[PDB]
């Protein structure tokens, strides 16, 4: 999946 | 309680340990400690908190991404029936991420964001709040997703209503919360000009307030605008 | 025996799709329950369960290290007396990466080795015995120590004669088993001289042997000669 | 610490 930008550790 | 008989000064410090072990889920149960001690979080201890469950649910996240894919995979027309295991490993994945979710709601609901009053606090513990029911909805299939949504974006709502009134519009809170409202409005609410307007708004609001800041606030803000500009780029 | 109730051949395809999803605590529980079954493991499930647990062990072991490090810190001359917690902590994962130790360990004593006649096997678990041992070693410090490092180098002695007896010098197990012996030596038992020996030797006695290969076995000969070389690098 | 190469997923 892309994953779009949230706040904090990018951990996934 | 597992860590009802820590000092509350001793599991944070050991929550900072773990944070430098990279050993997430030690954190999160650490922190999780803290929390149930009753006292508020501080700024510091409200970071730590995040960041640990954060790390945690992001490695489930990842999981169940590869799983659903393989899933997806196993049903698609020509592929070879390979029984159960990929359902039920998918399952068993999904059921331990959805009880990290629920185990971060908890804290939560009992009883940081009902002690919060101050807008820094309530607005951080809302826009986990709005995550936590985000990831619950990435997973979700059944009869409880349009509720589960809801459960988000109320939350988020709150959080920005709040926001919006008590903090300046570079406020990295406040930014970090838009961000992440834009994206639950683009992939779950299946809101995408929502979530353009939203992320375009915000990013705006906040370029015009930099002339105040800082050379270290500043910093702050513009990471997190630079983000609300990454998704603009693949989203338009 | 939590996998008690799922078939051996469920617990391998779940091993594998917990690789994929670099969920290596799953692969290792999943390995652990196949093993159980008491069967012997074929080439390939021996590489699952040895992945498995190597990551597993590898997390913890990186961990201890951060830990042991601010700990050695913490007990320095004009360091500030933080508590117990920093010892506590490191107490904790370091019982942790000692249970996954012995978890292994008991895997290969019941009944793994005893079971494994052919070479390519039985040097693979003592190996693996060898390699277990040596992590005990890395955080031994007690009236054991000594026992601790006689059992690694015990195993990985009864390996490296059957590996010269049974394999030829280019085998990729052959190889890898040198390689940590090597390690071993070098920096458990305090012989650098008999670890950049061994290297050396080993090294020389593979680039002698290339030359029986196909293309393939010559990239996994390689690959593992390219270790022993980077460690005589640092060693010379 | 400096960690020497063994063998294998180098996961620490
Ligand atoms: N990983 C961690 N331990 C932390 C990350 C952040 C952080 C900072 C800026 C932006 C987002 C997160 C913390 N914040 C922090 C620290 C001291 C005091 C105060 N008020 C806040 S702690
Ligand atoms: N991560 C994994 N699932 C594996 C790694 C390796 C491997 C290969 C070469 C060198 C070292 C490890 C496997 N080996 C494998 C596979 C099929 C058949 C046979 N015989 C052996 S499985
Ligand atoms: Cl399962
Ligand atoms: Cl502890
Ligand atoms: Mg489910
Ligand atoms: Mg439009
Ligand atoms: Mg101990
Ligand atoms: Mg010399």
């Amino acid at each position: 999946k892309l994953m779009f930008k949230t706040e904090g550790p990018d951990s996934d | 309680g597992a860590m009802g008989s820590m000092e509350r000064a001793s599991l944070i410090q050991k929550a900072k340990l773990a944070e430098q072990a990279e050993r997430y889920e030690d954190m999160a149960a650490f922190m999780k400690g803290a929390v149930e001690k009753g006292e508020e979080l501080s700024c510091e201890e409200r970071n730590l908190l995040s960041v640990a469950y954060k790390n945690v649910v992001g490695g489930q996240r990842a999981a169940w991404r590869v799983l659903s894919s393989i899933e997806q995979k196993s049903n698609e027309e020509g592929s070879e029936e390979k029984g159960p295991e990929v359902r039920e490993y998918r399952e068993k994945v999904e059921t331990e991420l959805q009880g990290v979710c629920d185990t971060v709601l908890g804290l939560l609901d009992s009883h940081l964001i009902k002690e919060a009053g101050d807008a820094e606090s309530r607005v951080f513990y809302l826009k986990m709040k709005g995550d936590y029911y985000r990831y619950l909805a990435e997973v979700a299939t059944g009869d409880d997703k349009k509720r589960i949504i809801d459960s988000a974006r109320s939350a988020y709502q709150e959080a920005m209503d709040i926001s919006k009134k008590e903090m300046p519009p570079t406020n990295p809170i406040r930014l970090g919360l838009a961000l992440n409202f834009s994206v639950f409005h683009y992939e779950i609410a299946n809101s995408p000009e929502e979530a353009i307007s939203l992320a375009k708004t915000t990013f705006d609001e906040a370029m015009a307030d930099l002339h105040t800041l800082s050379e270290d606030s500043y910093k702050d803000s513009t990471l997190i605008m630079q983000l609300l500009r990454d998704n603009l780029t693949l989203w338009t």
